[PDB]
């Protein structure tokens, strides 16, 4: 039964959902653009994620 | 295209574009009224879809 | 058609879909307006009620900034969904002919660059509150089978 | 010089103390917009004088009487100097105030019951064909070993 | 054409006037360098004169406000994450235990280990 249940909808899900999936694994890296206000607001920031 | 990428997650910041204006003009004040009635009226969000 | 949904009885949130363009939105006001019984509320507690008592049937529409809040309330039963519906924001107000309202609007921009309105929003909306943190994946990624049935 | 601060009891906004009646002055509140203003006039350097709106009304124009109330009849009468509270930013009340850019925005979501995993135990085994299909079951596979024997 | 200038057509209709939709010509948005404190881009072409309004997303900032004046922000945005469509990957070997259970295939071998004892104590044990 459960074995017909994954073959039959078969529904791909996302493994990063939040701002907070970026932290809490270390496999898949993530970048910015190298100059720009985005860099400004991810240097000047105070918290801590 | 290709259709290959996808955007989850909330805004992490509050950014926003508006209209720009040199200072001393005296156009800023229709043009924000303008700006506010294109935003009530909904046609923002229907240029948006 | 099944789960129904409603908004406050008076405010700016039935202008805005009464006066909508788009036809869902409008084939949504043509529901709520023509329900049986009325969807609409008095107050925000009210809709809490109709909300709480249906378990799952029915949904209410608000502001987003609210719904974050009670959100983070006591008994943690509530979640928030999609989407902005519409571009609203808050600012600081001061009459016509003011001299101060040009350096209050400079601080503000101030206080939006340096990052401080979002500390106070952690602050005043995760910290504050009384439930957990913001990541609810505590079984909420069951891949197979609940272990219930095998137990 | 002095300045007036309206505002209007809302949550998690404008809340009440604890020891609200042990506290004095405008530090008799606590909120968001409580440290708002002060990070206001912290970065810009005044006094000012924390007030509760009368009337419970946060801004309309009466077309009959062509008369606003709450803090927006406030400010245009005169009656305060700088509204700190999430006043809605309309069309209608650019014409009358002012307004600064908008420090928070937000939209229109959609409140649910949130359903929690409610998965039950040994009364979820039993859920997919019946619980009285299978008593007929055994009773006749004690029938049949009836007949068997 | 596209979004900006159906933008500008509608502030033409809800205000009156006429418009000239011209080109930056260095192509930037705007920046004040450190020494000559010059502004580029449509920032410096508003500073300087070069044109009379911008109808472009630019970033309302505070440097940018000590030069010039903002409306209010007609549509709001954040700092988003760009990931690819997560599409079938190989599973591999991981599937043969893959549906039902992690865990509870261990607790099946222990409960047949367990029921084996079970029956050697029964079947061997009668005289
Ligand atoms: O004033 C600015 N306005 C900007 C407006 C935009 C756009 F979204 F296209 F309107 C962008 N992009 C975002 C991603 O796609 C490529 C270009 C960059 C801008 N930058 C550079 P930043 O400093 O890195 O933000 C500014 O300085
Ligand atoms: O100017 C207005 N500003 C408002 C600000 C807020 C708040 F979010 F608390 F800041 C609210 N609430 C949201 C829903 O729960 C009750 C309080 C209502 C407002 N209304 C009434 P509307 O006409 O229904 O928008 C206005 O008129």
């Amino acid at each position: 039964a459960n074995l017909a249940a994954f073959l039959t909808v078969e529904r791909m899900v996302s493994p990063i959902e939040s701002a907070e999936d970026l932290s809490k694994q270390t496999e898949i890296a993530y970048g910015t653009l190298d100059s720009g206000s985005t860099k400004e607001f991810f240097r000047r920031s105070k918290i801590a994620v | 295209k290709p259709c290959d990428t996808m955007k989850v997650g909330g805004n992490l910041d509050s950014k926003g574009y508006g209209i720009a204006t040199p200072k001393g003009s005296s156009l800023g004040a229709a043009v924000n009224l303008a700006v506010l009635k294109l935003a009530e009226q909904g046609a923002l969000d229907k240029l948006k879809n | 058609t099944e789960i129904a949904y409603g908004t406050l009885e008076a405010g700016s949130t039935k202008e805005f879909f009464r006066r909508s363009k788009i036809a869902v939105f409008e084939k949504m006001w043509t529901y709520m307006k023509s329900a049986e019984p009325s969807v609409f509320v008095r107050t925000t507690e009210e809709g809490m009620i109709r909300v709480r008592k249906s378990k799952g049937k029915y949904a209410y529409l608000l502001e987003s900034t609210m719904n974050e809040y009670i959100e983070q309330r006591k008994p943690c039963d509530t979640m928030k969904v999609g989407g902005n519906l519409d571009s609203k924001g808050y600012g600081i107000a001061t009459p016509k002919g003011s001299a101060l309202g040009a350096p209050v609007n400079l601080a503000v921009l101030k206080l939006a660059e340096q990052g401080a309105l979002d500390k106070l929003k952690a602050k005043w909306w995760y910290d504050k509150g009384e439930c957990g943190s913001k990541d609810s994946g505590s079984k909420d990624k069951t891949s197979a089978l609940s272990l219930s049935n095998v137990a | 010089r002095t300045y007036i601060v309206t505002t209007i009891l809302e949550d998690p906004y404008v809340m009440l103390k604890k020891n609200a009646n042990q506290f004095e002055g405008n530090d008799r509140y606590e909120g968001y917009c409580v440290e708002l203003a002060a990070e206001i006039a912290k970065h810009v350097g005044y006094s000012y004088r924390l007030e509760i709106v009368s009337d419970g009304k946060y801004g309309a124009r009466d077309p009959d009487t062509k008369a606003w109330n709450g803090m927006v009849g406030e400010l245009v009468y005169g009656r305060a100097d700088v509204a700190v509270a999430p006043l809605t930013i309309t069309l209608v009340r650019e014409e009358v105030i002012d307004f600064s850019k908008p420090f928070m925005s937000l939209g229109i979501s959609i409140m649910i019951k949130k359903p929690q995993k409610s998965k039950p135990g040994v009364f979820s085994f039993l859920d997919p064909l019946a619980y009285e299909i299978w008593m007929c079951i055994v009773f006749a596979y004690i029938g049949v070993s009836v007949v068997l024997f | 054409e596209g979004y900006c200038v159906d933008l500008a057509a509608e502030i033409a209709k809800h205000c009156g006037f006429k418009y000239k939709l011209t080109i930056v010509g260095d192509g930037k948005y705007g920046a004040r360098d450190a020494d000559t404190k010059i502004w580029n881009g449509m920032v410096g072409e508003l500073v300087y004169g070069k044109a009379d309004i911008a109808i472009a997303p630019l970033t309302i900032t505070l440097v940018r406000e000590e030069v010039i004046d903002f409306s209010k922000p007609f549509m709001s945005l954040g700092i988003s994450i760009m990931i690819k469509k997560p599409q079938k990957s190989k599973p591999g070997v991981f599937s043969f235990l893959d549906p039902l259970a992690y865990e509870i295939w261990m607790c099946i071998v222990f409960a047949y280990i367990g029921v084996s004892v079970v029956l050697f104590l029964v079947s061997r044990f009668s005289p």
